[PDB]
């Protein structure tokens, strides 16, 4: 029996269903409820009453926890929401907050549904609501398998993380016939909303996947990372890899010359146990690095800077993505490690025209407030007020290491130099720029000031770091009472 | 003492004072100095820049430096400038001891003409053939018939293999003396032509030799060097199968004589060319120290190294010809970073991810540690691998195995060809020749195919490492024990084969087909997320290699082969027909620069061949070099950027086409 599911895998598509199956237990999905009409008595829409109403929630379980989960219908309406469907909905969300479980949500809509009237926006404000008032309280992961259109593409935005498919997804707030109405451009769908414009572009999505069934596969595989509530403990897992296993290949990776480049991957992998990454945004601001990532079987956030690209200076895109990172790993009491090296900020009139002030303060308005415990590595330099902005020991930092060819100054030599004589004989520069650099772009400074606890060896950061985060588990730690913060938005 | 290389062997001779008990220096260059050597010396000195002059080449700093170290002697090594009398004059100079030959033999030796004239000093069957020119076909027909040999066609001036044909019968050897002459006259201006045994098919036999500069001389039992791509060997072996003491005892004794003779002290190797019926040609000799001989070392335990270094104080041997035997035979081969499959394409630069070598019962010679990097300028070696063995079968077994479990990542290798090779039945067979490789590799390179029950073996554990690493994820004791699978490799699914498991123990699986289907109960131990997977089936045994997995794609290495099984349930399987399979843009035109910078370095010329992964130019921004190469193409057209330009803004650096 395979009955009204051909004409949808016929134009090579899956259905809710069959995502909800792939995506939980193999037995463990209990529908609850099933048998609901829209009583809309408008347009001749008193006839064709569906059962499901075109939504599929339910339970199910994921690695012996358990989930919350609901599925848009394409076949029902185009996947229309109504004051019928958001009920579901808001039972669904209402349960998951009484219980300290997570809600997983496969958007499909096709937009909202006209032959109800306003009752189609009150049901997205009611929704639109309990995503407001439930983020940081259980987390929320969201996917989307195909159109999503008109005003309920927000709801996806105030949920954690962002999920697209390649093939067959695009998401905007207005359709391209207005934009040729008021602009007179033409431009497709694909061309407007598609995966890779979120991706590289608009940096609204987290991730692309290729497939449905891969996107499921490694949405387990994110789902076995998070907390399952607010008031939980970090998740840990039995793992065979031990903090004794040797790193010495960190002792080469930094080369002697100062103006070539390193791959921060060949840092970042030898720390972590093996293959425990999961990077978040790949493609967006490629000069940042954040995801989760696993230290002794406990789960922890990743946020490092590259070399690689743009010599690894701090910006917009990258200031976002950070804080953003921070924010919601620190709403949920999961461990921050980072890896500094930053020569600054990226000078432009585009940069101020865009307004770098603000964006820039987010970063450090994340990294100040947060409680959770933080271990910081300075590998080669850090310069200026990014030296400040990339948890700098000044805030509340827990423990902070640094690489013995590390250098913490001001500014480079050459504005120190000119800046500290005037007019000073001509030919300065090769007698005063060696020597300043010398004298002061070094960690000795730094560490007799007391900024860096102590200059390790490269070879040492796995113990350390496993030390630390050990010894480290049970801080407590308060702000001021506040009915909440005024971030720079 | 001192020595004088940077690679497996400087680590060799710090190690053989091990037992000497000899303190030893060690020097290095710059970008060597996380070199293991370095830190197995006892003392380092720095010799300036890592190019190649500065480096060790550089006679001026290294002997220079010997004069702080105290030692009275110090290695020449045996590659660079050792043996050198440019060098060997500097030393004596101020008075120290070479470890090495004397002069007049290296240069009465090693020269490249009066070899010939030291060969027939003796004669020491020597090249045979009609010396002199042919100045007719009837004599060219008697001297053919004299020996019935392949006649050997070679011109007077002639060299490198041009002018040459062969001849096997009367009329052949008329049509190809008249080519021949045509030839010559014309790219030569020679007609003189010469007539040689020419050789069957060769095998390129090499005879070791030892000596002292006391007595007691002996001769090592020969070795194999027939394998050999662009004038570089591959596989040794030092007990050849076509071994008869009637010759191997002269050969042995006419090497003995030959040293005296030219009053060698620290004895190379000779050079032979054997033919099916049991010849002999002793030239082309070696004047330096060959690294092959781990293998004689290993069916004697003849340490040269330390016999050459007690020759060095003139003290004669601890050995004598009377007690070297054969204990069995050894197999060695070199690992190189050279990437075979994609055209010999080389790839440096590249930091070991991380590596370990295979260590059971075999002996591996090398300078690579983990966390280090081979530059451009120097040799891509990685490893030389040898195994002790007694005989084929077992010798090669073992190899095979070893193989399997080196672990390399961070770079690319040969060690499929390497295994290729040795799995060749016509290897095993027991004779080969020295055009065998593109005998046997017409086009390109081809890696063997797996046989049914290999593909099997592999999807049964390609299925117990997903479920135990499945295991793993669950908490507690909500965790299942049975599955059924339908593996495919291929984007196709190929062949979908049906795969049970049960998890009996923590290492014990029941694959069969299905529910109620015979079973097996294999064995498969592997540490989760790690490369060894060793599994044994009944007395079978295999090693296979994990590299990573996207939970529906698993990456598995077998002898010594990426592929990619997929790994899915019934729902997956029966959902993965209806899937769009889009395919990627394949675009040959104009590469952008990605950013803003400037052009400080240019790698590539206008309008040539270019291959995948070669860099090709370098911007310089905000004090930073990066360097964009190429992904993939075959040639380019296009103008280039200048030095200097600081344009970019997205333009068109290279343009492909
Ligand atoms: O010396 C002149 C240019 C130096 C720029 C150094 C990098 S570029 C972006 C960042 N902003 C700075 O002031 N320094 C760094």
């Amino acid at each position: 029996p395979t009955a009204a599911e051909d004409l949808r895998h016929k134009k090579k598509r899956l259905t809710a269903m069959e995502r909800v199956q792939l995506f939980c237990d193999p037995g463990t999905f209990r529908e609850r409820d099933a048998l609901v009409e829209h009583e809309c008595h408008n347009f001749g829409m008193e006839k064709r009453k569906v059962p499901g109403d075109g939504f599929i929630t339910g339970t199910g379980k994921v690695f012996g926890r358990p989930v919350f989960l609901f599925s848009h219908d394409f076949t029902v309406f185009g996947g229309s929401l109504s004051r019928t469907n958001a009920a579901k909905v808001v039972r669904i969300m209402e349960e998951a907050a009484k219980i300290g479980v997570p809600v997983i949500g496969f958007n499909d809509s096709g937009g909202a549904r006209i032959h109800e009237g306003v009752d189609s926006l009150a049901g997205y404000a009611d929704i639109f609501l309990r995503n407001t008032l439930f983020s940081g309280v259980i987390p929320q992961i969201s996917v989307i398998m195909g159109p999503c259109a008109g005003g309920a593409v927000y709801s996806p935005a105030i949920t954690d993380f962002t999920f697209m498919v390649e093939t067959s997804s695009y998401m905007f707030v207005t359709g391209p016939e207005v934009v040729s109405a008021v602009g007179g451009k033409l431009v497709t769908k694909d061309e407007l909303g598609g995966p890779h414009v979120h991706a590289t572009k608009s940096g609204v999505s987290a991730g692309t996947f290729p497939n449905d069934i891969v996107a499921m596969a490694q949405l387990r595989r994110l789902y076995s990372y998070l907390p399952l509530s607010n008031r939980d403990p970090v998740p840990v897992l039995p793992t065979a890899d031990e903090r004794y296993r040797d790193v010495s290949s960190l002792n080469t990776v930094v080369p002697t010359e100062v103006k070539e480049a390193y791959d921060m991957r060949d840092v970042i992998y030898p720390v972590i146990d093996h293959d425990s990454f999961f990077e978040i945004q790949p493609q967006f601001a490629k000069n940042i690095i954040c995801g989760f990532a696993r230290v002794e079987g406990r789960s922890v956030c990743i946020i490092a800077n590259q070399p690689k690209v743009q010599a690894g200076v701090l910006d917009i895109d990258s200031s976002v993505k950070g804080a953003r990172m921070v924010r919601f790993a620190d709403a949920f009491n999961i461990p921050i490690i980072t890896f500094v090296d930053v020569p600054g900020f990226l000078p432009g009139v585009q940069q101020e025209y865009g307004g770098i002030i603000r964006h820039g303060a987010k970063l450090l308005y994340a990294y100040a407030e947060a409680t959770v415990p933080k271990v910081t590595i300075i590998t080669r330099k850090a310069y200026g007020g990014a030296y400040d902005v990339m948890s700098s020991k000044h805030l509340r930092g827990d423990s902070n290491y640094a690489w013995p060819h590390a250098e913490i100054a001001v500014m480079g030599a050459a504005g120190a130099c000119k800046l500290l004589y005037s007019k000073e004989t001509a030919e300065q520069q090769a007698q005063r720029i060696a020597d300043y650099e010398k004298t002061f772009c070094t960690p000795l400074s730094a560490a007799r000031k007391g900024f860096v606890d102590a200059v390790i060896d490269p070879s040492e950061t796995r113990m350390r770091v496993c030390e630390d985060l050990e010894r480290l588990a049970r801080k407590q730690l308060q702000n001021p009472w506040k009915k909440h913060g005024n971030i720079p938005l | 003492v001192l020595v004088a290389n940077r690679g497996e062997i400087a680590c060799r001779v710090m190690a053989t004072c091990r037992r000497l008990g000899i303190k030893t220096v060690a020097v290095y260059s710059t970008a060597d100095e996380q070199a293991k050597h370095v830190k197995v010396a006892d003392e380092s000195v720095c010799i300036g820049p890592p190019a190649s002059v500065e480096s060790y080449l550089c006679i001026d700093k290294i002997v220079d430096a010997c004069k702080k170290t105290g030692a009275q002697a110090v290695h020449p090594g045996y590659g660079f400038l050792s043996e050198n009398g440019e060098f060997q004059s500097a030393l004596q100079k101020n008075n120290i001891v070479f470890v090495g030959p004397d002069a007049h033999s290296i240069e009465s030796m090693g020269d490249k003409i009066e070899s010939k004239r030291l060969a027939q000093r003796a004669g020491v069957t020597c090249i045979p053939g009609f010396i002199g020119e042919v100045k007719t076909h009837e004599d060219l027909l008697r001297f053919a018939r004299e020996i019935g040999y392949p006649v050997m066609i070679k011109a007077s001036g002639g060299g490198g293999g041009k002018g040459m044909r062969v001849a096997y019968n009367d009329t052949q050897c008329v049509e190809y003396y008249d080519m021949c002459r045509e030839e010559a006259k014309a790219a030569f201006h020679s007609d003189k032509m010469l007539v040689e045994r020419f050789i069957d098919h060769p095998r390129h036999i090499e005879i070791q030799v030892i000596a002292d500069r006391r007595g007691n001389t002996v001769y090592l039992p020969e070795r194999e060097c027939s394998i050999q791509r662009r004038n570089q060997k591959v596989i040794e072996e030092a007990p050849s199968v076509l071994l008869d003491a009637t010759t191997r005892k002269a050969m042995g004794e006419e090497a003995v004589a030959m040293a005296r003779a030219v009053q060698y002290v620290s004895a190379g190797t000779v050079e032979n060319v054997v033919n099916p019926q049991k010849q002999f040609y002793f030239l082309e000799m070696n004047t330096r120290l060959q690294v092959e001989h781990p293998i004689t070392e290993e069916i004697t335990g003849v340490d040269l190294v330390e016999q050459m270094l007690r020759a060095a104080a003139d003290l004669p041997l601890s050995i004598t010809q009377d007690d070297i035997t054969i204990n069995g035979h050894a197999t060695e081969c070199r690992v190189y970073a050279e990437d075979p499959m994609k055209n010999y394409f080389p790839s440096i630069g590249r930091l070991t991810m991380y590596q370990e070598p295979t260590g059971a019962g075999v002996r591996c010679d090398s300078g690579i540690i983990e966390g280090s990097q081979i530059s451009v300028y120097y040799d891509p070696l990685i490893c030389k691998l040898s195994t002790w063995g007694r005989d084929r079968a077992e010798c090669i077994g073992r190899m095979e195995k070893a193989l399997d479990e080196y672990v390399i990542r961070g770079l690319r290798h040969n060690i499929c060809l390497l295994r290729d090779v040795v799995t060749e039945p016509r290897y095993r067979s027991g004779s080969i020749t020295t055009n065998y490789l593109q005998e046997q590799y017409p086009n390109g390179f081809k890696k063997a195919e797996l046989t049914a029950e290999e593909m099997q073996l592999m999807y049964e554990v390609a299925a117990c490492v997903h479920l135990k690493r499945e295991r793993l994820h669950y908490t507690q004791g909500t965790a299942p024990s049975e599955r059924q699978l339908y593996l495919s490799v291929g984007a196709g699914q190929e062949g979908e084969t049906p795969v049970y498991v049960r998890y009996l123990d923590d290492s014990h699986f029941e694959i069969g087909a299905s529910k109620h289907g015979p079973f097996r109960k294999m064995e498969v131990v592997w540490k989760a997320s790690y490369p060894i997977i060793r599994v044994k089936d009944g007395e079978a045994e295999t090693v296979l290699q994990f590299w990573g997995t996207n939970e529906v794609t698993y990456g598995m290495q077998m002898r010594g082969t990426t592929f990619d099984v997929n790994v899915m349930s019934d729902l997956q399987s029966t959902l993965a027909h209806f899937v769009p399979i889009t395919e990627a843009t394949t675009n040959t035109k104009q590469i952008l620069s990605p950013m803003p910078g400037v052009i400080v370095a240019i790698k590539v010329q206008p309008g040539q061949m270019v291959v995948a992964g070669e860099e090709l130019l370098t911007l310089e921004a905000m004090k930073m070099r990066n360097k964009i190469h190429a992904q993939a193409d075959g040639k380019v057209k296009e103008v280039k950027v200048k030095l200097g330009a600081t344009v970019e803004d997205n333009e068109v650096l290279v343009e492909l086409e």
